[PDB]
RNA sequence: GGGCGAGGCUCCUUCUGAGUUCCCUGGAACGGGACGCCACAGAGGGUGAGAGCCCCGUAUAGUUGGAAGCCAAGCCUGUGUAAAGCUCCUUCGACGAGUCGAGUAGUUUGGGAAUGCUGCUCAAAAUGGGAGGUAAAUUUCUUCUAAAGCUAAAUACCGGCCAGAGACCGAUAGCGCACAAGUAGAGUGAUCGAAAGAUGAAAAGCACUUUGAAAAGAGGGUUAAAUAGCACGUGAAAUUGUUGAAAGGGAAGCGCUUGUGACCAGACUUGCGCCCGGCGGAUCAUCCGGUGUUCUCACCGGUGCACUCCGCCGGGCUCAGGCCAG
RNA sequence: GGGACCGAGGACCGCGCUCUGCAAGGAUGCUGGCGUAAUGGUCACCAGCGACCCGUCUUGAAACACGGACCAAGGAGUCAAGGUUUUGCGCGAGUGUUUGGGUGUAAAACCCGCACGCGUAAGGUGAGAGCUUCGGCGCAUCAUCGACC
RNA sequence: AAACUUUCAACAACGGAUCUCUUGGUUCUGGCAUCGAUGAAGAACGCAGCGAAAUGCGAUAAGUAAUGUGAAUUGCAGAAUUCCGUGAAUCAUCGAAUCUUUGAACG
């Protein structure tokens, strides 16, 4: 879609930022992120901390977690590993538990400034069903 | 703005009460300002108009015409002042109605009842002037 | 931070108190707008760096934003009045808008606005008499 | 002004919201040396010459 | 479920802020008649009946005759000093007796009683 | 933290300075404001019927 | 325990701010321009047009006078071996009948342990009776006292005495009724039930003359307006009359394209530059001081004094200028 | 060689060639009359050619049938309750202040106690978006193999 | 050529749309509780200097007493009011009265 259905002015700035990055850079990461920004909310399901903790269990540590959705909290996870997560939104419990474990929280414009190619990024989605 | 719940700011209720007023309420409505000389004498701004009063017209086409009040026509909310008249077709002199808000009282018909009216208004003006001062 | 020139444009693109539009075009009443067109380029109030030229008694009055004093509207405008030859007014305005990278894209519009103001302060020529025309109007 | 931070702390079930962007200045974000060093060279200009 | 004439029996509560003002002025009125006294009587602390609400506790109707006597409050004086009395309720355990005796004692410590005329 | 200047009754600053509250850093969302203002303006309304 | 009772609270009542300042338009400022002033009052209305200060009111506290309920500081008296609360106990402790209940019929309820009610037939009890819990071993246990009675509040409200409001309607709308509307009118009757607001600021609602039997008409007059004549604000369309232009050998009306006739909107009226002269002036370049700013750009004051800068006039030249064409 | 219709774009860039520039990524040069109803436009009429009277209903379609004297004003998928799909928003294992209470500049706005409604209390291979230190890591999910209640 | 029929314009008619107004309606909220045998609600007949209706009143009849305000009513006529006053008024308030025939209607 040419125009996002959202009326968020900050989402419009993110679409403009990632339109320039998808046009001028040959990285297919930027094209995927731009596509997911255009999708609706039911097509952007939440991703809990326990699901991304599954995906850093192997050698995927020290890689930036990128989720084009809002990251929730799981009460079933007793310990949260140190991790660097970039997302559209974070809940208060998810942001507090990541920062208590020693990690850091980024927005998608901070990810663009830090990793414009999406280098060493572990990209995730939530459960569709 | 208004504060008290007994007051109303309704336009139709205000217009109904004005045009359906009794003649006693119509007397208070037909009040005219006092002149500058009379204002510094009695400390009174305005008084209800009277049949023996002497007025000067300061608004209308008959501006600066001075004469004695001859009638207070409370039905049409007008006063009749002497020599401020127009002629009908038949050469008959009929008086022109002037609202009391367009005239200024330059002399008063004074009886015992008017003197209480000047006294009661004067008492409240210096009451608050002393209240504002000290 | 939360606010920027890009964000203010998104809030005020559709409706603005300076905005006037009717069919043929969309204009702007902003004093910081030069060419009086509604766009991000000429939106003086939106942009951090902007220029605006208003007429004086004899000459032009050029105002510019100071970026450090953006939250102090009583001292946010750097005002210079050019009451001299038109050539020196144009040169100083061009230097004001292009030498130090303060809106070099607006240099042409700034010089063109100073010309149009000073073209309005010349004495006006009397209009030629209207000619009655045709059989009906002449007779 | 001194009391404004206390009245937003006392709102129960509400915290001041976190924005989905960190820097709203898109000019500094695009023209930064991080983005531009990564960028591939332009294919064209703003307006292109008519060929045939 | 509109088989009856619901259009002639439908209540809209547009007087919701008006009745709130009426209720607050009724509370203000009884604070003017009883100026230093509270506008409410003291009420006992009871346990909710059923097994769903055993763990929770609430205010009951009035104090029992036995817990009123153990606290030192006479029967015929308690309604005169703002204490509700329930002749139907029974203590049936020492736990309900001890909590209400302590509640009546705390009311006595905070009470100012004026010497008749 | 940024600070703001306090001005006296004469219009001149008095030298007192206080920190800017954190609510001034909240996001500016005209979509949320218009959605709330539409519902807020309806809550004053008074019924009419035939 | 009784009787007086200052005073107080409600509610009606009198009184309480500031421009009719100067110009112009206007029949009339309440319009515009300038100068003010009041504001716990910039709600509303009236006044010859949109008025905080012309007038009534409006805000806040006081301040006059009055009505009726209730409270009440205090002041007089009380009284009789009079009433009252608790305590203890080798003394007592009365509690509602054609009513419960059983059978039956009808009705009702989510409710045959009949959910309630009513009629008929029969008709009770006293460690009793009623309703429940329970397989738990026998009706164990739980909780209340029916057939007499009173009692404020929280609840309802298309009516009564008022009051305040609306993102409601604006004379075919809104109640049937903005008007001498449940009227006029219709029906034997029960009942049915309309249509109908607006001159003007002020009637100043045509004096007088003239024609006509009169109704009316024409002069003249009132008004800012008779293009506001009580067949009255503005005054559409259907339909009609007069005048002006035109068309028409058994339909008109419509589409494309010229022509004739009538009537029109634009466009143009000169601008820019350069070169010679002649006037009027030094905001010419540079440099020096302050100020600002984008920190190298400007402004202001001086220096600048006249091959430099800016206006005006008089000539000449270039370029660009409208419509139709070769 | 003789005609007809058209001139689209608007600094340079390109592909080429008959070379002091060319006909090569779209028209310039010279000249005349007029500078106003002259071109142009709007009505009225004549002339050449074209052209059933609308709507509804039936049917494969017509035809029949019905409504249509004219004008002005009025005139018909609305509100509520309960379900359901999608889009936007807030918070998110939670969410819902507005029954009520507390303030108020008083039917607004602001704040909130206890309950309550709805929900909540483990991979491989073919792959597979994406990342890569280019050795491999591999989201969601499908085919299948799975593990458990 | 006129007339007639049709089209357009102007002015004049017919008619009452549009626009502007509104002492009306509609809906919501708030304070309070008050008809009658001491004769109600309703029905009738009378009463003004000049009134038919609407309104008010009841043979004391568009009204009397009392209280308050303080100089009118008004379409016309006539008195007024001595105006330094028990005091005008189609005034307001309202605690005293008058109150025809009926109607629950009661010789």
């Amino acid at each position: 879609r040419k125009a996002p259905k959202s009326d968020n002015v900050y989402l419009k700035l993110l679409v403009k930022l990632y339109r320039f990055l998808a046009r001028r850079t040959e990285a297919p990461f930027n094209k995927v992120v731009l596509r997911r920004l255009f999708m609706s909310r039911i097509n952007r399901p939440p991703v809990s901390l326990s699901r991304i903790a599954r995906n850093l269990k192997n050698g995927n540590e020290k890689k930036t977690v990128v989720v084009v959705a809002t990251v929730t909290d799981d009460n079933r996870l007793l310990q949260v590993p140190k991790m660097e997560v970039a997302a559209l939104r974070f809940t208060a419990k998810a942001r507090a538990r990541i920062e208590a474990a020693g990690g850091r929280t980024l927005t998608l414009d901070q990810l663009a400034l830090e990793k414009p190619t999406g280098a060493n990024t572990l990209l995730l989605r939530g459960p569709k069903n | 703005m208004k504060v008290r719940p007994t007051v109303s700011s309704s336009r139709r209720k205000a217009r109904k009460a004005h045009f359906s007023a009794p003649s006693s309420v119509r007397r208070v409505i037909m009040s005219a300002p006092l002149s500058k000389e009379l204002r510094e004498k009695y400390n009174v701004r305005s008084i209800p108009i009277r049949k023996g009063d002497e007025v000067q017209i300061v608004r209308g086409a008959h501006k600066d015409k001075e004469g004695k009040v001859t009638s207070v026509y409370r039905l049409k909310y007008v006063i009749h002042v002497e020599r401020v008249t127009r002629e009908k077709a038949t050469g008959q002199t009929v008086p022109i109605g002037i609202h009391p808000s367009n005239v200024v009282i330059t002399k008063l018909h004074l009886d015992k009842d008017r003197e209480n009216i000047l006294a009661r208004i004067k008492a409240g003006r210096e009451q608050v002037a002393k209240a504002k001062g000290k | 931070s939360n606010v920027s020139a890009d964000l203010i444009w998104e809030v005020s693109r559709n409706y603005n108190s300076f905005l006037v539009k009717q069919r043929t075009g969309t204009f702007s009443r902003d004093a910081l707008n030069l060419t009086n067109q509604h766009s991000r380029k000429h939106a003086g109030f939106v942009n951090d760096k902007a220029l605006g030229i208003v007429p004086a008694e004899k000459g032009v009055k050029v105002i510019a934003k100071k970026v450090k004093a953006a939250n102090k509207p009583a001292s946010s405008l750097y005002t210079v009045t050019y009451k001299s030859t038109a050539r020196k007014a144009y040169k100083a305005i061009a230097s004001q808008a292009a030498k130090h990278g303060y809106r070099a894209d607006l240099r042409q519009a700034a010089v063109a606005r100073a010309s149009a103001i000073l073209r309005s302060q010349r004495p006006v020529k009397p209009e030629p008499p209207k000619k009655l025309r045709g059989a009906a109007a002449r007779r | 002004i001194k009391q404004l931070d206390a009245v937003y702390e006392s709102k129960k079930g509400f915290f001041l919201p976190a924005n989905i962007v960190s820097q709203a200045d898109l000019s500094r974000l695009i023209n930064s040396t991080e983005i531009q060093s990564v960028l591939r060279a332009p294919k064209g200009e703003a307006r292109t010459k008519r060929a045939c | 479920h509109f088989r009856k004439h619901w259009q002639r029996r439908v209540r809209c509560h547009f007087d919701q802020p008006g009745k709130k003002v009426t209720r607050r002025l009724a509370r203000r009125a009884k604070a003017a008649a009883l100026a230093p006294r509270p506008v409410d009587k003291l009420r006992p602390i009871v346990r909710c009946p059923t097994v769903k609400y055993n763990r929770r506790t609430r205010l009951g109707r009035g104090f029992t005759l036995e817990e009123l006597k153990a606290a030192g409050i006479p029967r015929l004086l308690a309604p005169t000093i703002g204490i509700a009395v329930d002749h139907r309720r029974k203590n049936l355990s020492e736990e309900s007796l001890a909590a209400n005796v302590q509640r009546l004692k705390d009311y006595k410590a905070r009470l100012i009683l004026f010497p008749r005329k | 933290r940024p600070t703001v200047t306090v001005f006296g009754a004469d219009g001149k600053p008095t030298g007192a300075t206080e920190v800017l509250p954190k609510v001034f850093s909240a996001p500016i969302r005209p979509d949320i404001v218009k959605h709330v203002h539409t519902g807020m303006a309806k809550n004053k309304r008074q019924p009419y019927a035939v």
